[PDB]
DNA sequence: ATCGAGAATCCCGGTGCCGAGGCCGCTCAATTGGTCGTAGACAGCTCTAGCACCGCTTAAACGCACGTACGCGCTGTCCCCCGCGTTTTAACCGCCAAGGGGATTACTCCCTAGTCTCCAGGCACGTGTCAGATATATACATCCGAT
DNA sequence: ATCGGATGTATATATCTGACACGTGCCTGGAGACTAGGGAGTAATCCCCTTGGCGGTTAAAACGCGGGGGACAGCGCGTACGTGCGTTTAAGCGGTGCTAGAGCTGTCTACGACCAATTGAGCGGCCTCGGCACCGGGATTCTCGAT
C-alpha cells in the first residue's frame, strides 16, 4: 500500500490555521536574545537588559514581520503569484514609506 | 516605595459590564496602557488647542473638542454625551 | 569580571521554519526561498533602529542597563506603539 | 570631480551605457551633453563607430574634434586626470 | 468640616478625577485647569473602557473563558472599525492577528 | 457636483504622478478617494474654527488639520 | 498626415507635468466642491482664500504620491496601466 | 550685549528661551539649551539653503524658490529621510520615470 | 506684533551665498521648517524631563532629542555646532 | 462521479496548581475650605477680506473617430517549492554564584526663575530697481516612418 | 539601418514691471544685574536582578529526496485607451460693491492656584482557592486516492 501524503500546501492552509489561532511567540526565545545584545553591542559596550525588555522586543518584532507578511502576501496575491518573492516586500515597505 | 495605576476603576468598570467575569494581569496592564495613552492624546490636543487659542486653561470645551477630533464618529459621541453628562451632575 | 562568549553572526539563528511560521500567522501560503536573507536583514536594520534609541534613552538616563521603559519610548517615538510592558 | 564646464559634449554610436546615464555622467562631471558636432567641445563612443565611420563622426574628424571611446567616461567618472592626457588614454580620433 | 467626598463620586464615575486633575497639572499641558476638563476626561477614559471591555468579555465568552486575556482585547479591538481606527498603529502583546485567509489561496 | 474634478486633471495629476496608461474606471475611484480625504482633513479644520469660535475657517485650521493627520504642510504657517 | 506613437506624448506629458509645480486642477469647482462638503460638517461656514490654496496643494499631493504608488503596483502586476485594485492595494497597505 | 552674539549665531537665543518657557516644556529651562537649539535650527537652515542655492544656481535662478527646496529636500537622503512626510507648497516632484515604461 | 525667523534666515542666507535672494512663499516655508523642528525638539526635550522626573530641560536633553530625531551626519555636525555655540557661550 | 482509510481536530473528565481575586494596615494624596489676581468672558467698534455678481475671452474640457498595442486566457515545461523521514543539535530548563548597577536615601549648593530698570534688535512700512516673466524668433533635439 | 520631414523643445534679445532687497522710526522684549529656594548633582549604601555556566532532555532545525503545480515565456486576439480634430462652455479675470465678522481695544469678576488641616484610598503584602491548563482518551471532522 502507498503511504499518505497530503496534497502540495494542503498542510501548509491547516499551518496557517494553527499559527492564525495561537498568540505564542515564533522565534527561537535564546538566540533571538542573542542577536539583540549583539546589534545593541554595536552601539555601547556590557549593555545590559531587564527580561522584559527582550520579550517586549520579541513581541513587536514579530507583530512588525507579520503584518509585513501579509501586506507582502497581498502584492503576490496582486501579482497574480501564490508564492511571495523579495520584491513583494520591497514594494510594500516603499509603499509603507520605509523607504 | 510606591507606585500607582488605574486597575481598580478598569476593574470597577469590568463588574459593571461582566459580573461574572476576571481578567490577567497582563490583560490589565494593557489596559492601563491603553488609558494612558488616550490620556496623553487628549491632553497633547488640548494643549495645542489651548496653545492656538493663547487660553492659559485647559477646559471642559478643550476636552470635548479633543475628543471630537482624535476619535471615531459614533464613539465620539457616546464619549461626548457621557462626559457632558458628567459634568452637569458633577456641576449640581 | 565574568563574560559570556562574544556575539557575531547570530542573525542566522532566527531560522527558516521561524520565519515560515511567522509568514503562515501572515497568512502567506507560498515562499520563496530568497525570502529568507531578505527578511534577515530587513529585521536587522529594524532591530537597529529601536535598539538605538532605547539605548539613546538608556545614556540619557546615566544606565548602564536597557528597560522595557527604554524599549517602549524607541517604539512609540517610531511609531509602533506596543502595549503590554507600560510601567 | 567636476573636470568639464558646460562642454556639450556629443554622443554619438551604440554607446553601450544609455544616454541619459552618459549625460549624468557628463553633467556631474560640470559638463553638458548635445547632439550637434558644430557646438560640440569632444565626443564620445563605443570604437565601432570609428571602424563605421558614419558621416555623424565624419563630420566630428572634419571639425578635427577629439574623440574617444566610452571607458573615458568611466575613467573621468572614476579620475582627476588631465583631459589632454586621457584623449591619448581613450583615443579614437587620430585627428586633432 | 463636611464629610470629606470625591470629585469622582459627585460625577458618578468610577475613574479618579482627583488623581486626573493631579496629573494633568504636573503634565505642564497649560498653565492652568479648569475643574470641568478633569471631570469630563475621566467619564471619556471610564466609557471608552467600558466600551472595551463589553466587547472583549463578549470575545471571552464566546472562547467560553470567564477571565480576559490579550487575544480577547486584540480580538475585539480589530473587529470593531471605530476601535481599529483609534488604535490601527497600536501593537497588542500576545494579541496574536485575526484568523484570515484570502480565497484564492484555497483548494478549488 | 464632485464631477467637476475633470478627466485632463485626473490625468496630469497622473502624469506628475509618473503615469503612463489609465484605465477609465480610475476617474470615479479617484474622485471617491479624494472626496475622502477632503472630508477627513475639512471636518477636523471646521472643528478647528468651531473651537475658535469662528465663522471662517482659517488656513491654519488646515495645517493643524494636516499636521494631526500626519501630512504636514510647508508654505502656510 | 503625421502622428505620434500611443504613449510618446503622454511620457511628453510625465515630463511637462514633473517639471512644472503649477495647481491642476481648476480653482473654481475646487473650491465649489470643498464648500458642498463643509456643510455637511456645519452650516453657513466661510474660508481663508489661503485656506482654498492650501486645501488644493494638499490634495493634489496626497493624490500624486499615491498615483506614484499605483504606478509602482501595476508596474509589480507587470502592466503599464493603472487600474482601481492597484489604487486599492496602495491603499490598504498604507492602512487608510 | 546679545545672547547670540556670545553664541556666535544668527538665531535669536532671547526669543529661543522665552518661546522654550511659553511652550510649557517643562517647568524649567537651563541657559544653554536654547543656544544648543539655536545652533541647531541654524545649521540646518545653513544646510538646507546651501543646497537649495546650488539647485537655483543650476536652474540660474538667483533666487531661492518654493521649487529649489523642494528639489534639494529629495535629493539628499538626510532631509529627505528628515522630511518625508512634509509636503512643500509649489514644490512639485522629481522628475522620474520607471525605466519599464520608455520605448524599445 | 507678528514674529517670524525671517531675518535671521536671511542672514544665514547672505553667509552661505552673498549674492542668492530669496521668494516670499520659499521665506515662508522656511519658516514652517524652523517651527516644525522646534517643536519635535522641543516635545522630546519635555518627554526626556517627563521620562527622568527632571524640572528642566538642559544642554543634555536638546544633545538627546537632536540624537534621537536627527539622521546620522546631521545629529553629529548639529551635536558639534551645539556643543560648539555653548562652549563659546560659556566663555 | 461518490466512497473508505486515516490523519488531524475537537470534545468530556480527573488533577492540581498558582495567578487572580480578595482583605487588611495604613501614607500621602485627595478633599476640604479659605484667598485673589488675572484669564477670560463679554461689549463695543471698524475696516478688511470675504462674499456676491457682472461681461468677455479664450483655455480648457469635452465629444467623436480609430488603430495599435496593450491586457489577458490559454499552454507548455521546467524546478523550486512542499511534504515527509532521519539525523543532530542546540534550544531549552533548573539551579546554582557572583557581583554590577539599579534603586534609594541624605546633603549641599549652583543656578534658573523671578524683578526691575534700559534701550537696540527687530519689527513695520516706504521705494527703487534688476530679477525674472513673457514673448518671439531662432537654432537645437528627437521621433517616425519609408527607405 | 539611415534620413529627412516636423515639430517640439531650449536659447538669444528685448522690456517692463513689480517683489524683494534695503533704509528709517521706533518700542518692547531681551538682557544686565541683581536675589534664593530648591533641582539636581554627588556619595554612600543595599540587595536584587542581571549575568554565566554547568548538566540533561528532547523539540526543533537541519538535512536529504522526490514530484507536481506554480512561475512564467510565448501568443493569439479583442477593445479601450492614446492622439488628434472640431465643438462648446465655463473657467477665468478684472472689475465692482457690499457687509459680516474677524480683529483690536477695553472692564470687570469667576475661579484655579496656593496654603494648610485632615483622613480614607489606594497601594503593598500575605492569604487561599477555581479557572485554567493537561493530559488522555474518546467522538467528530475532513482530506485524499481510490472509484
Amino acid at each position: 500500500k502507498k503511504p499518505h501524503r497530503y496534497r502540495p500546501g494542503t498542510v501548509a492552509l491547516r499551518e496557517i490555521r494553527r499559527y492564525q489561532k495561537s498568540t505564542e511567540l515564533l522565534i527561537r526565545k535564546l538566540p533571538f536574545q542573542r542577536l539583540v545584545r549583539e546589534i545593541a553591542q554595536d552601539f555601547k559596550t556590557d549593555l545590559r537588559f531587564q527580561s522584559s525588555a527582550v520579550m517586549a522586543l520579541q513581541e513587536a518584532c514579530e507583530a512588525y514581520l507579520v503584518g509585513l507578511f501579509e501586506d507582502t502576501n497581498l502584492c503576490a496575491i496582486h501579482a497574480k503569484r501564490v508564492t511571495i518573492m523579495p520584491k513583494d516586500i520591497q514594494l510594500a515597505r516603499r509603499i509603507r514609506g520605509e523607504r | 516605595s510606591r507606585k500607582e495605576s488605574y486597575s481598580i476603576y478598569v476593574y470597577k468598570v469590568l463588574k459593571q459590564v461582566h459580573p461574572d467575569t476576571g481578567i490577567s494581569s497582563k490583560a490589565m496592564g494593557i489596559m492601563n496602557s491603553f488609558v494612558n495613552d488616550i490620556f496623553e492624546r487628549i491632553a497633547g490636543e488640548a494643549s495645542r488647542l489651548a496653545h492656538y487659542n493663547k487660553r492659559s486653561t485647559i477646559t471642559s470645551r478643550e476636552i470635548q473638542t479633543a475628543v471630537r477630533l482624535l476619535l471615531p464618529g459614533e464613539l465620539a459621541k457616546h464619549a461626548v454625551s457621557e462626559g457632558t453628562k458628567a459634568v452637569t451632575k458633577y456641576t449640581s | 569580571k565574568r563574560h559570556r562568549k562574544v556575539l557575531r553572526d547570530n542573525i542566522q539563528g532566527i531560522t527558516k521554519p521561524a520565519i515560515r511560521r511567522l509568514a503562515r500567522r501572515g497568512g502567506v501560503k507560498r515562499i520563496s526561498g530568497l525570502i529568507y536573507e531578505e527578511t534577515r536583514g530587513v529585521l536587522k536594520v529594524f532591530l537597529e533602529n529601536v535598539i538605538r534609541d532605547a539605548v539613546t534613552y538608556t545614556e540619557h538616563a546615566k544606565r548602564k542597563t536597557v528597560t522595557a521603559m527604554d524599549v517602549v519610548y524607541a517604539l512609540k517615538r517610531q511609531g509602533r506603539t506596543l502595549y503590554g510592558f507600560g510601567g | 570631480d567636476k573636470p568639464l564646464s558646460n562642454m556639450k559634449i556629443l554622443t554619438l554610436g551604440k554607446l553601450s551605457r544609455n544616454k541619459d546615464e552618459v549625460k549624468a555622467m557628463i553633467e556631474k562631471l560640470g559638463g553638458k551633453l548635445t547632439g550637434t558636432a558644430n557646438k560640440a567641445s569632444l565626443c564620445i563612443s563605443t570604437k565601432k563607430e570609428v571602424e563605421k565611420m558614419n558621416k555623424k563622426m565624419e563630420e566630428v574628424k572634419e571639425a578635427n574634434i577629439r574623440v574617444v571611446s566610452e571607458d573615458f567616461l568611466q575613467d573621468v567618472s572614476a579620475s582627476t586626470k588631465s583631459l589632454q592626457e586621457l584623449f591619448l588614454a581613450h583615443i579614437l580620433s587620430p585627428w586633432g | 468640616r463636611a464629610k470629606a467626598k470625591t470629585r469622582s463620586s459627585r460625577a458618578g464615575l468610577q475613574f479618579p478625577v482627583g488623581r486626573v486633575h493631579r496629573l494633568l497639572r504636573k503634565g505642564n499641558y497649560s498653565e492652568r485647569v479648569g475643574a470641568g476638563a478633569p471631570v469630563y476626561l475621566a467619564a471619556v477614559l471610564e466609557y471608552l473602557t467600558a466600551e472595551i471591555l463589553e466587547l472583549a468579555g463578549n470575545a471571552a465568552r464566546d472562547n467560553k473563558k470567564t477571565r480576559i486575556i490579550p487575544r480577547h482585547l486584540q480580538l475585539a479591538i480589530r473587529n470593531d472599525e471605530e476601535l481599529n481606527k483609534l488604535l490601527g498603529r497600536v501593537t497588542i502583546a500576545q494579541g496574536g492577528v485575526l484568523p484570515n485567509i484570502q480565497a484564492v489561496l484555497l483548494p478549488k
